[PDB]
């Protein structure tokens, strides 16, 4: 269950460019060929995102805010979902999303969180498809009253966006392969809807589930022997912004105008042009 | 992690023995806690395990019906119970633990940490 | 379920010791070794069938092909002569060996 990591080096976090990234399918209407405006918890164009990249480090709970664009560049499948909530303790309820090679399991419950949540991953035999996870998320769950099992969505760039709006937590998503290590791509590319969920529930805080390796063992000391946790991802946030999309012949959202982003995106934005 | 076990003893045939393990502070938060027995001029035999952090004990086949591995979060401290002892369960009883909870990655793990062995011998008179 | 161990292995101290532990498909099976001074409680010499504990020395090596599974011994010295104990996991039940008393010539 919980291991205690002690001395634990705080991630450097940069401050990389959001450019136009971010953009998902406000709704579940096919638009051919016209310009929609909508007003929307958007990731803002050309925004501060900040990118956490990497002994021990520390897994850091974030703000929730109004939403989260989290994206990862990865090949190692290091990061394995994500936990949200307010106290993220048995008080309250709690949202837990983990993916493995064969699923995705979204489960509501009141989560005795870990302080450094992870999954011990182990190939069996030097099998990497054999790959099984040892959960060291929680120490209890109770009262558990949501659960969801679907099919898992985790050089390829990740993309989530997570919103919790009317009682519904809002996962859109989109992957998309590039050829960059340093920051985000430039051009355009919208992430499709994943999931609603029905869970009504209160979040503020989140953190990221990574995977660690146990390397080597010490005996009598569970903390030892584990990877260093060297995870890089984005974490952006959304804000209330009205969007101008461009949906193409075959419904596709090619292009958008962040209508407060500057005069002439405003001016874009009243004429209902590009 | 250290693991101490109660003394070394001697029951009557057909009694009831309870050997205990007490285990460190944060102990059973993230072990299982396997019961292992040796008897004198034989070699290690597995009799079962505990996960007392979600309450489970399993048990061996040979000693299924007889033996029942408790435990206590309070006092940390988990527990074997033999019943009908007779003169073959004279054996060195440890208490090993694995740096897991879940039974399936057992596997990829080994018994790091051992109690120090309680002698249970049985006498008649 | 059941592991086939020598019953002794005699070596000169300073030479290379061979323990094997035989069982039906043990190369798909991870085993443990265990070492156990006489009077002492055993000690995790072996997981994974290769990986040593921290703090076990380096000399210890281990190896798991089709049904047998062989600790080695690098130049053994004084403190190796012990029990030696093969273990399996076994539809989650622990198996152990036989064990093999490896003695040091004098
Ligand atoms: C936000 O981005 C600007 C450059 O556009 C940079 O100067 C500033 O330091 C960033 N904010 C933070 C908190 O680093
Ligand atoms: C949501 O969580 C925050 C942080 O714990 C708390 O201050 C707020 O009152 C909560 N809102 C509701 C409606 O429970
Ligand atoms: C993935 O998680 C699901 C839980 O619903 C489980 O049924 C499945 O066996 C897991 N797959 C692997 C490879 O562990
Ligand atoms: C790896 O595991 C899968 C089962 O998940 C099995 O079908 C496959 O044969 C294994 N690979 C090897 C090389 O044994
Ligand atoms: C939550 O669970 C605890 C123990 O699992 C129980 O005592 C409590 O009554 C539960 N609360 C609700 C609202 O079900
Ligand atoms: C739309 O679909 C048509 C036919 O499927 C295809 O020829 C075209 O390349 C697609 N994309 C655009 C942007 O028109």
């Amino acid at each position: 269950q919980c291991v205690n990591f002690t001395n634990r080096t705080q991630l450097p976090s940069a401050y990389t460019n959001s450019f136009t990234r971010g953009v998902y399918y406000p709704d579940k209407v096919f638009r051919s060929s016209v310009l929609h405006s909508t007003q929307d918890l958007f990731l803002p164009f050309f925004s501060n995102v900040t990118w956490f990249h990497a002994k021990r480090f520390d897994n850091p709970v974030l703000p929730f805010n109004d939403g989260v664009y989290f994206a990862s560049t990865e090949k190692s499948n290091i990061i394995r979902g994500w936990i949200f909530g307010t106290t993220l303790d048995s008080k309250t309820q709690s949202l837990l999303i983990v993916n493995n090679a064969t699923n995705v399991v979204i489960k509501v419950c009141e989560f005795q969180f870990c302080n450094y949540p992870f999954l011990g991953v182990y190939y069996h035999k030097n099998n990497k498809s054999w790959m099984e996870s040892e959960f060291r998320v929680y120490s209890s769950a109770n009262n558990c009253t949501f659960e969801y099992v679907s099919q898992p969505f985790l050089k390829n760039l990740s993309e989530f966006v997570f919103k919790n709006i009317d009682g519904y937590f809002k996962i859109y998503s989109k992957h998309t392969p590039i050829n960059l290590v340093r920051d985000l791509p430039q051009g355009f590319s919208a992430l499709e809807p994943l999931v609603d969920l029905p869970i009504g529930i209160n979040i503020t805080r989140f953190q990221t589930l990574l995977a660690l390796h146990r390397s080597y063992l010490t005996p009598g000391d569970s903390s030892s022997g584990w990877t260093a946790g060297a995870a890089a991802y984005y974490v952006g946030y959304l804000q209330p912004r009205t969007f101008l999309l461009k949906y193409n012949e075959n419904g596709t959202i090619t292009d958008a105008v962040d209508c407060a982003l500057d005069p002439l995106s405003e001016t874009k934005c009243t004429l209902k042009s590009f | 992690v250290q693991l101490v076990q109660s003394g070394a003893e001697v029951k009557k045939a057909g009694s009831s023995v309870k050997v205990s393990c007490k285990a460190s502070g944060g102990t059973f938060s993230s072990h299982t806690i396997t019961w292992v027995r040796q008897a004198p001029g034989q070699g290690l035999e597995w009799m079962g395990r505990i996960i007392p952090i979600l309450g489970i004990a399993n048990y061996a086949q040979k000693f299924q019906g007889r033996v029942t591995i408790t435990a206590d979060k309070s006092t940390s401290t988990a527990y074997m119970e033999l019943s009908s002892l007779r003169s073959e369960d004279t054996a060195v009883y440890y208490c090993a633990s694995l740096q897991t909870v879940d039974t399936a990655i057992e596997k990829y793990y080994g018994m790091d940490v051992w109690g120090q062995g309680t002698t249970v011998t049985v006498s008649s008179a | 379920y059941e592991l086939t161990q020598p019953p002794s292995v005699s070596v000169s101290p300073g030479q290379t010791a061979s323990i094997t532990c035989s069982g039906d498909k043990l190369g798909d099976k991870y085993a443990c070794w265990y070492q156990q001074k006489p009077g002492q409680s055993p000690v995790l010499v072996i997981y994974q069938d290769n990986k040593r504990p921290s703090g076990i020395p380096e000399r210890f090596s281990g190896s798991n092909s089709g049904n047998t599974a062989t600790l080695t011994i690098s130049g053994t010295q004084a403190m190796d002569e012990a029990d030696y104990y093969c273990q399996a996991w076994d539809s989650s039940t622990a198996v152990f060996g036989g064990g093999t008393k490896l003695t040091v010539l004098g």
